[PDB]
DNA sequence: TATAATGGGAGCTGTCACGGATGC
DNA sequence: GCATCCGTGAGTCCAG
């Protein structure tokens, strides 16, 4: 629902 | 002829293609020293058509002895300014998006 | 994207939208034809949708996109269409119109019930076209652009225009309009009496159906063109011509209040 | 002339400052006379010890400073500025490892300065800032709507600092906390504050059944920092729970001073309320490295304490003026201040990463453009920052005593129901429950009682009367509603002997519910009815006889009044007229004991005791803010000796020190001819010649030459195409000269604009060669005068670029503005009202003969119709008129005050001793009675309204003392069959007149992407015809003139030209086109990728846009 | 056809009327302070009683007028229906009768004054409860009765 | 089936009315994805059009109705008659 | 309006919504406007 | 009111035919000058200038008159629209 | 620039972009005026002989919208170009003496 | 063009009452 | 079958 938060999840999983 | 019935239906891309007189590459307006309209932006006079009535833009063409003439050196065809407010353009996506109506 | 009085900009909210759009778009190609990995391409595809989304309905899924250093968001397509300020109930369904006036209305006891006051100034730029072409046929102007031209500046107005404007304005009539417009007898059809100051008169017995008194209440005066809309305006329209409710029947246009008392 | 005052009530103390609640608030707020050290913790102060130290290099604040302001308030009104001063705040950099210390004192900018009379000049604009009501924050226990034996507690902070916090026991028994919209249960956020089961069975376990509830055994299983972590988790979902991260987050939420503020109010409320006592204005604290609780636990316990029924707990009204709070200029000021500063302490954040980390100055660090920025933006584009309504003296001085509940941080109108609208029990004395907008708004905007004053918490008070014993003291106690509704407070006009209360019974309230009582029971007693209403509805004489609903018009009316040239005090005062030209400064007054050394129309200048010689400029002929002129009259005379607060010059709209809204006149209600039918009303041409209702009114015209693409834009007297006659008043530089009348059409500023490029139309190509004149350059683009405007020039202002001390926008060569006055006449259109809400629009001017009158020759001036005064329960007026009828004979006015006047007998008196002078000095002049006389007598008596076989002077004053006289029709000679009511009233010229409302078009400025006609009557547009209307033209079918409202007379820009020229060459409109709109809507939807195609009855597509978009 | 204020005519049983139901109050509260009826029919028994007395007092103002002033300007505006109602003249004339609380509730003391006599500050704010619910209730329902109507247009507009 | 004056209302076969009164989007989509035609039957469809209603003045029962004098009536009566 | 039979083509519906419209703002031991959109 | 106006609602099964037919016959005589007119020089319609009594230049006002002379005849599918117009054109030239 | 829906008022009712008027279309009084021009040219053009006012339609663009040269006139009407500039000035000087006569052409100088 | 730097920041609350989908 | 969420409405014209 919030793409800020999505995408520092995606970013945190490397 | 006259107007009996009005129909709605969706749009193919084929068909938004089809109203389309040209792409909007550039997400410019207009020039900020000029001020007239940047190339392949969104206030582009090439795929809009022209500001001024029979008149393309650098203006070599100026009356209406040329009309639907396209302007070799600027690309502008010279007609009613009035186009402008009815020709449209089109924005070829990279990537399929969802027309949100048809979602949400 | 237009040019103001002061030399200043005013531009579309479309425009922006547009500009996000085609700036994603062309970076989502950029990004794609340097090969960046999935996690990259797949937030640009995500900014993508979003921007489609606020381009076509701003506000519909997520947070809605605002121009910056402000709250407000922008105004999308569907924003246009849709509600009370929508192109459909204020464009479409209901509009501005030419040859209108609007003035504060004032009790008219000697007037006719056919009849209202329309003051002279109202009268002359509501029906100015067709007293240009009385002001040519009698001597007054050489032409449609000087009599223009002679009823531009106010002390350029003489006393024959007036007179040609009387002439003008034989057997037409006007609608007045008081709003709320709650049922077909907010607008009636009144031939026209010109006089002097700057007050619509209107009928007592009118009052009732335009539950309108003088307390400071005002209205709006138009006139039909064609012969067909002046014809419809005669037959059907004209105050004295409804007497009756179409919600009841019974009388609306009645004696009331003063008359009343006295008799 | 004598002033005969009514009324037995004394009040033991003035009227507060009526503008204090701005002045004391912003002065409360700024703190610029008080030395820096010696400043308290609150306003812009409490904002930078807010914001400051700047912890990350530390940057902390000291002190800081207000300078002069750089340019004075005609000056700013006259340049379009800001009338503001020079804030500059001393701050000191210090590398806390270092040591080093890099003080300075940093300018951030200017803050807009309050003028004397509580309103602020922003742009040149005088704007005022409306103070906000909103809920006290605190803790508040509400009945949930769901459960009945259930409740919901409440804990609010201030706006835009912190979340609200609900807490509710489910039905499932555990209890809840929802923060953000989220909900968990309140045992995990016990444990984060290191309470444990003991602690909890202890505290709570004096009510069984809850506590259970309330005990989950994995949640104390587990330490305070797993609570914490598993807390942030059910808070931050996505987020990994760090602990420093948790912490933060916690605390920001919580406990962080920063982030959430309590008031001050609201921590005395929720101290008050709970009983306990709140070390700062946070739930919790964080100290030693732990959270500490606060306000959780004993809001728990009063929750728990209130659903089992334990005495001593209520449920809250949420609309008591003790849980509701203005909020004034200081404190909104303050919030976005605080705003801004915050918004500069993260770019000081920002900068104390970037650059070098050894070379730094506050100078350096401290950028103040969203410090600016936010200031500007709340005194510019606010919805509480208000264009100031100085029509008349009184309009801005009950502008600034506004109250609204609209506003950022307040209700939508939506939002707002029949709660919030109401009158409360506690806005006695403290909201008028009279004065409030009538329509959508009404119940939001509201005015401040006369007694009320704001205290520095921010509740409404009320004064009162101890009253020990039997005894009423003179000692008054400023009271909110919490601590009002504790005693028993009788009635202001009590009946008393001394101070001791006379009556066995007494009338007094105990929590606002009326109640008989003895006077041992009496604790205080009210001050003067006075404090129960605004100050609009205490100039309101006889307001016990009218209505409510028409003495709210009286009221909003006055705010409406014009200032007349020859504007008199109404003969029938109230008491308050002489005040409220004090309070708000119209009129100017001798500061000390003296003599006047000179009078001019210019300037007053006194001698005063300490031997200096003072002069006092005056303000003549000045437009406000809505063209009303602004003018003060010399009330002195060259010798004068004058006292401490002595009149020395009389303001707009007042007479000798009293507040002069309209003019006295000699009215007569009876009905005439119709011309007064349905609250029309009829006036004599002498209004019109002795200049009654004659008003001053100056509109100010702008001008702009700027610098071109194409070409300057030149301010001159050369102008293509124009004859002398129309350059006839023009000076040497294109504007207009002062004195000359402009009517409308006429040249105010010439200008001339250099024509965009444009190939000439063969046409003119001929038509050039006919003629064998060139086509100029230019292009007449002059301002001239709009239609229906116009008057004399007063005033005309050039600002060049170039010339010293001016600098325009960038673009702009020069500006001129021309300012046009006029002496407005009153006339047919323009509307009346006197106080008691009779209001109406004059109909019929009649010569003087037609007018009824006296049988002495006198006619009347205004003729009311009887019909409105039955309806609508105002009978105040006619009281009015009844005593004014006496004070016209008497030659004296009245003061009777509100609720404790003038009553029948005595005015029946005043009468007796009016009608000795009308009818003995008749018989004196050797004549007998009339008539006609005689038969309205005979009619009288028929009606019963004199006794059969009295004399017929006795009968005539039988009949006066009824305040009815003999009247004459003007037209016949024959008298109005019946006596008729005849007496002085006090009427206002309301600022809606004729001249400026009427309008017409024919055709004019169209829309850009619509191409419908514009709007308004400056922009030269026509009027809507709605939705609505189209309906009335379907209901009567008539179909062609919908076509012409649809397509002709608007948006069909071939039909429209068409008809245009079909009419003007006589010739029938033609048939209609397609609308303009329609296009639109289809091209709008293609956008929106649907596809809209117009068919015929072979369903084949029909081309609407003519092939012009098509390939 | 003028007014004045004496045109407001106070009728003769009115003090009447009002003296017997202060005699039929004190009877009410003796008959609770005794405990035989509760405080809601002690509230209901005195709203009653005030409600009965109105309309007496407004049959009594039009029984004087009838009788004894037929051409008085109020009663004329009135029975011809000019001008002026029933109720507005007893409010003038009569009592201005019972008030309503914020919640509804009506107040057990009614007003007994007329704006002819004038009201007491307590009564005047007694009143603004009524006619504010009333104002915003009015502000309130032309919002819905204009939707309906819309709603309507376009349902039947064929 | 009974239902409400707002439902009826959105239901109504014309689009250009549905859409005019309430729920814009929701009758659009639908519309668009049916390939609905208006028929142009009712008012609001024909006033957003700038057509002429078909009511009162523009009913087709007396839209078509002719004057004629009745010199051009007979001179035209034998025109016809000629032939 | 006319108390005669009515016209073809008059605008019917119209007519009868505004008549039932009208008086909204008038309609207050009384359900009122309330009950009338609830029917 | 218009002049004898229930009458002219008595020559109709419909009002709006009525105000269709006045309007088409005041195009009729705002297109040919008036001189297509069915009224004898007596009932020409009059107006009162600064000079004198001058014909009515309101076209609906010299319909309704025509009207209820009853010398005008109308009806759907009377003639062809252009044999009409073009012998209206050819008795009265424009 | 500035959003034309920048809100006027504390209102939702109100925008910039609808106090601006639309500058570019012609309005009514000014397409009135250019169609009075052409026909008062085309009445004032029918007291010329049609060959002289065909050289004047041709030279100034009235026909085709360019201006024809001289020499092209006269290579249409055969004549030579001093023949066709004589008749070119009579034409204009029997105009301006209609105009003189008349007056009809004064009012569209502005 | 090269010290090393590696998960954001602002929220915003006093309707209200329908219809229609989606949760036990 | 019954709660609960989301979404969409909530009078007109004028004037600022
Ligand atoms: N919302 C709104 N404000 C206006 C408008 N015109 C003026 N204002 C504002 C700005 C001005 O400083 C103030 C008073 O100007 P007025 O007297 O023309 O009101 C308008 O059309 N709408
Ligand atoms: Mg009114
Ligand atoms: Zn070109």
């Amino acid at each position: 629902s919030d793409p800020v938060r999505q995408y520092l999840h995606e970013i945190g999983q490397v | 002829k006259e107007v009996r019935k009005v129909r709605i239906a969706l749009a193919s891309p084929e068909k938004i293609r089809s109203w389309s007189y040209g792409e909007v590459e550039k997400p410019e307006t207009i020039n900020y020293r000029t001020l007239k309209p940047e190339r392949d932006g969104l206030f582009d006079e090439r795929i809009f058509g022209p500001i001024k009535d029979y008149e393309c833009a650098c203006g070599k063409y100026k009356r209406q002895r040329f009309e639907g003439k396209v302007c070799e050196r600027c690309g502008v065809e010279v007609t009613k300014s009035i186009v402008r407010r009815y020709r449209m353009g089109h924005i070829e996506l990279a990537t399929p998006a969802a027309h949100i109506w048809f979602v949400k | 994207m237009v040019q103001v009085d002061g030399g200043r900009f005013a531009t579309s909210d479309l425009n922006d939208l547009y500009r996000r759009l085609i700036n994603r778009n062309n970076r989502l190609k950029k990004l794609l034809a340097q090969g960046a990995p999935e996690i990259i391409i797949r937030n640009e595809k995500r900014m993508l949708q979003e921007a489609v989304d606020a381009l076509l309905d701003n506000g519909r899924r997520g947070a809605p996109v605002t121009n910056p250093g402000s709250d407000r968001p922008l105004r999308s397509l569907t924003d246009i269409l849709s509600g009370k300020q929508g192109r459909f109930r204020q464009n479409l369904l209901g509009k501005r119109v030419d040859y209108s006036g609007r003035s504060v209305i004032v009790v008219g006891p000697q007037l006719k019930l056919h009849q209202c006051g329309l003051p002279k100034r109202m009268a002359l730029e509501l029906f100015k076209p067709f007293l240009l072409k009385k002001m040519e046929e009698k001597g007054i102007a050489p032409n449609v652009k000087a009599a223009r031209r002679m009823l531009e500046r106010q002390r350029d107005i003489k006393d024959e225009v007036w007179d040609a404007l009387e002439e003008v304005i034989h057997g037409k009539v006007v609608l007045l309009n008081r709003a709320p417009t709650l049922h077909r007898l907010g607008i009636q059809a009144f031939q026209p009496v010109l006089v002097e100051g700057q007050s619509i008169q209107l009928h007592p017995l009118v009052c009732e159906a335009f539950n309108a008194d003088f307390d400071g209440d005002q209205m709006a005066v138009h006139v039909p063109l064609s012969s067909f809309a002046q014809a419809e305006a005669r037959i059907q329209m004209l105050s004295a011509h409804n007497l009756l409710s179409p919600a009841s029947g019974e009388p609306l246009a009645k004696p009331s209040r003063d008359i009343i008392l006295g008799l | 002339m004598e002033i005969k005052r009514f009324g037995r009530i004394r009040e033991v103390i003035p009227l507060p400052p009526l503008t204090e609640i701005q002045v004391e608030s912003y002065r409360r707020a700024l703190q610029a006379d008080v030395p820096p050290e010696k400043r308290e913790n609150v306003g812009i102060q409490a904002a930078f010890r807010e914001t400051f130290p700047i912890e990350e290099l530390v940057l902390d604040f000291l002190e800081y400073r207000l300078g002069e302001p750089p340019f004075p308030q005609d000056e700013c009104r006259e340049k379009d500025l800001t009338y503001q001063a020079p804030l500059y705040a001393r701050l000191q950099l210090i590398h806390k490892d270092t040591g080093l210390i890099k003080e300075d004192e940093v300018f951030l900018g200017h803050i807009p300065l309050m003028t004397e009379d509580g309103s602020f000049i922003i742009n040149g604009a005088d704007r005022v800032i409306v103070s906000q009501i909103h809920r006290s924050p605190g803790v508040y226990f509400t009945p949930d709507p769901a459960r009945p034996g259930r409740y919901i507690a409440s804990i609010i902070p201030l706006p835009k600092r912190g979340p609200w916090i609900d807490l509710e026991v489910e039905p499932n028994g555990v209890v809840s906390m929802k923060v953000n919209k989220r909900k968990f249960p309140l045992v995990l956020l016990l444990r984060v504050l290191g309470y444990d089961q003991e602690t909890l069975a202890r505290e709570l376990g004096a009510y069984g059944e809850l506590v259970q509830g309330l005990m989950d055994e994995s949640v104390f299983a587990m330490r305070p920092e797993e609570a914490l972590i598993r807390l942030f988790t059910l808070l931050r979902p996505g987020d990994p729970p760090k602990r420093d991260k948790a912490v933060a987050y916690v605390y920001g939420l919580i406990a962080d001073p920063r982030r959430y503020d309590l008031g001050e109010a609201g921590r005395y409320k929720a101290e008050e309320k709970l009983g306990i006592r709140l070390s700062g204005r946070t739930l919790a604290r964080f100290e030693d490295g732990e959270f500490k609780d606060e306000v959780f636990l004993p809001t728990l316990r009063y929750l728990f304490a209130l659903t089992a029924g334990v005495p001593g707990h209520e449920v809250d009204d949420i609309d008591h003026l003790g849980n509701r709070r203005i909020r004034t200029v200081g404190e909104l000021m303050t919030d976005q201040f605080r705003v801004g500063l915050a918004r500069l302490a993260r770019g000081v954040r920002e900068r104390m990463l970037m650059g070098s980390e050894d070379s730094l100055t506050p100078a350096k660090l401290v950028n103040s453009r969203p410090l600016e920025a936010a200031i500007r933006e709340f005194f510019s584009r606010s919805q509480l920052s208000q264009f100031k309504d100085e029509t008349n003296p009184l309009s801005s001085l009950r502008h600034k005593r506004r109250i609204s509940a609209l506003g950022p941080g307040g209700l939508t109108r939506e939002r707002a129901g029949f709660d919030v609208r109401d009158v409360h029990r506690t806005h006695y004395g403290r909201i008028c429950p009279v004065e409030t907008p009538e329509g959508a708004n009404i119940g939001l905007i509201t005015s401040l009682a006369a007694y009320a004053r704001v205290d520095e918490l921010g509740f409404i008070r009320t004064p009162y009367r101890r009253v020990v014993g039997g005894v009423v003291t003179d000692e008054v106690v400023y009271m909110t509603a919490t601590e009002e509704d504790r005693y028993t407070i009788a009635q202001a006009n009590t009946p008393l002997e001394g101070n001791r209360i006379a009556a066995e019974r007494v009338v007094a309230r105990r929590k606002g519910e009326p109640v008989i009582v003895s006077p041992e029971e009496v604790e205080f007693m009210d001050v003067s009815p006075k404090q129960v209403f605004s100050v609009n509805t205490n100039l309101i004489p006889f307001l016990e006889h009218d209505d409510a609903n028409r003495a709210l018009m009286g009221s909003n009316m006055q705010t409406q009044a014009v200032p007349l040239i020859r504007a008199q005090a109404p003969v029938v005062m109230t008491g308050l007229e002489e005040r409220v030209v004090r309070d708000s400064l119209a009129a100017l007054y001798a500061e000390e004991d003296g003599e006047v050394a000179k009078v001019d129309g210019n300037r007053i200048v006194v001698r005063y005791e300490d031997g200096r010689l003072v002069e006092y400029p005056l303000r003549r002929f000045y437009r406000s803010n809505q063209g009303t002129a602004l003018d003060q009259r010399p009330r002195v005379v060259v010798g004068q000796r004058v006292r401490k607060g002595d009149l020395l010059a009389d303001g707009p709209a007042s007479e000798n020190g009293f507040l002069a809204l309209g003019q006295n006149v000699l009215v007569a209600i009876m009905p005439f001819d119709g011309y007064n039918f349905e609250d029309a009303i009829v006036i004599s041409e002498e209004l019109l010649k002795r200049d009654f209702y004659t008003s001053i009114h100056i509109e100010r015209y702008e001008i702009e030459a700027r610098d071109t693409k194409l070409g300057p834009e030149r301010i001159t007297r050369d102008i293509p195409h124009l004859s002398e006659a129309a350059l006839r008043d023009l000076d040497e530089e294109g504007v207009v000269r002062i004195g000359a009348e402009v009517k409308p059409g006429d040249i105010l500023v010439g200008r001339t604009s250099f024509k965009g490029e444009s190939e000439p139309t063969p046409e003119e190509r001929l038509l050039r060669s006919i003629f064998g004149e060139k086509a100029r350059d230019v292009k007449d683009t002059s301002l001239r005068v709009p239609p229906g405007e116009g008057g004399i020039v007063v005033r005309t202002v050039r600002l060049r670029r170039g010339d010293p001390g001016v600098e325009l926008k960038p673009g702009v060569r020069e500006v001129v503005r021309v300012y046009v006055a006029q002496k407005r006449k009153l006339q047919v259109g323009d509307k009346l009202a006197n106080r008691h809400g009779n209001k109406g629009v004059v109909a019929k001017i009649l010569p003087v003969e037609d007018m009824p009158h006296l049988p002495d020759g006198t006619p009347v001036d205004v003729i009311l119709n009887p019909l409105g005064v039955p309806s609508r329960m105002n009978l105040g007026q006619i009281l009015e008129t009844h005593l004014g009828l006496a004070g016209y004979f008497l030659g004296q006015r009245y003061i009777s005050p509100i609720f404790d006047g003038a009553k029948e007998p005595e005015i029946k008196e005043l009468l007796a001793q009016a009608f000795e002078v009308y009818f003995g000095k008749r018989k004196g002049e050797g004549f007998g009675v009339d008539k006609r006389e005689v038969e309205v007598l005979r009619r009288a008596e028929k009606l019963g309204l004199v006794t059969p076989g009295k004399t017929p002077e006795e009968q005539l004053k039988e009949l006066f003392l009824q305040g009815k006289v003999v009247l004459y029709d003007g037209r016949t000679g024959e008298p109005i069959e019946g006596p008729i009511v005849v007496g002085q009233m006090f009427i206002m010229k309301l600022y809606h007149m004729v001249e400026d409302k009427m309008h017409a078009r024919s055709t004019g400025p169209y829309s850009l992407i619509t191409q419908q006609p514009l709007g308004g009557k400056a922009q030269f547009g026509g009027q809507r015809f709605g939705e609505m209307e189209v309906w009335a033209l379907e209901a009567y079918g008539a179909a062609h003139t919908l076509q012409e409202m649809l397509t002709l007379k608007s948006d069909d820009i071939e039909g429209r030209n068409a008809a245009y020229e079909a009419i003007i060459k006589g010739e029938d409109v033609p048939e209609p086109s397609v609308p303009e709109s329609f296009r639109v809507l289809v091209k709008e939807l293609q956008a929106l990728a649907l596809d809209v195609q117009t068919l015929d009855e072979k369903d084949n597509p029909v081309d609407i846009f003519e092939g012009l978009a098509s390939k | 056809i003028t007014i004045g204020i004496d045109d407001a005519v106070i009728p003769e049983e009115k003090k009447q009327y009002l003296e017997e139901a202060d005699r039929k109050l004190l009877q009410i509260e003796q008959a609770y302070e005794m405990g035989f009826l509760t405080d809601r029919e002690r509230y209901d028994q005195i709203l009653q009683l005030w409600t009965e007395t109105t309309e007496k007092v407004t049959q009594a103002v039009f029984k004087n007028f009838e009788e004894n002033y037929p051409f008085n300007p109020l009663y004329v505006m009135a029975q011809s229906g000019a001008r002026g109602n029933p109720q507005q003249i007893r409010q003038l004339c009569g009592l201005r009768g019972l008030m309503q609380k914020p919640s509804g509730e009506t107040f057990e003391v009614p007003v007994r004054s007329s704006f002819r006599e004038g009201l007491t500050v307590l009564e005047y704010f007694i009143s603004s409860h009524g006619a504010r619910k009333g104002g915003a209730d009015t502000a309130l329902r032309t919002a819905d009765s204009g939707y309906l109507t819309r709603k309507l247009v376009d349902v039947t507009h064929e | 089936l009974l239902m409400g004056v707002t439902k009826s209302a959105l239901s109504t076969k014309s689009w250009l009315s549905a859409a005019s009164f309430q729920n814009t989007t929701h009758v659009l989509t639908e519309a668009a994805i049916a390939g609905k035609k208006d028929e142009l039957i009712g008012l609001k469809e024909n006033v957003i059009l700038g057509r002429l209603i078909p009511a009162g003045t523009g009913s087709d029962f007396v839209r078509f109705t002719q004057v004629v004098d009745q010199k051009t009536l007979k001179a035209i009566e034998e025109a016809r008659k000629e032939a | 309006s006319m108390a005669r039979p009515v016209s073809i083509g008059e605008a019917v519906g119209i007519v009868a919504a505004q008549s039932i419209g009208e008086p909204g703002t008038q309609l207050t031991i009384t359900q009122g406007l309330p009950r009338v959109i609830e029917l | 009111a218009e002049p004898g106006i229930d009458k002219l609602f008595g020559m109709v099964d419909s009002k709006y035919r009525l105000t269709v037919v006045v309007a088409k016959r005041a195009q009729q005589l705002l297109r040919h000058g008036f001189k297509n007119t069915v009224l004898e020089p007596e009932e020409r319609p009059k107006m009162q200038t600064l000079e004198g009594l001058f014909d009515d230049p309101n076209a609906v006002t010299w319909a309704m008159k025509e009207l209820l002379t009853g010398r005008l005849v109308f009806g759907e599918n009377l003639v062809p629209e252009d044999r009409l117009q073009k012998e209206m054109e050819r008795l009265y030239p424009v | 620039p500035v959003s034309l829906e920048t809100p006027i008022g504390d209102e939702k009712d109100s925008f910039y972009g609808d106090f601006i008027p639309d500058e570019h279309l012609p309005s009514p009084v000014d397409a009135a005026t250019q169609s009075l021009l052409s026909e008062e040219l085309e009445k004032a053009l029918s007291k010329l002989s049609e060959r002289e006012a065909m050289v004047l339609k041709l030279r100034k663009g009235l026909i085709d919208g360019r201006e024809h040269t001289l020499e092209e006139v006269g290579a249409f009407f055969g004549v030579t170009r001093e023949r066709i500039r004589q008749i070119e000035n009579k034409a204009l000087r029997k105009l301006k003496y209609h105009e003189s006569r008349t007056r009809k052409l004064r009012d569209f100088l502005d």
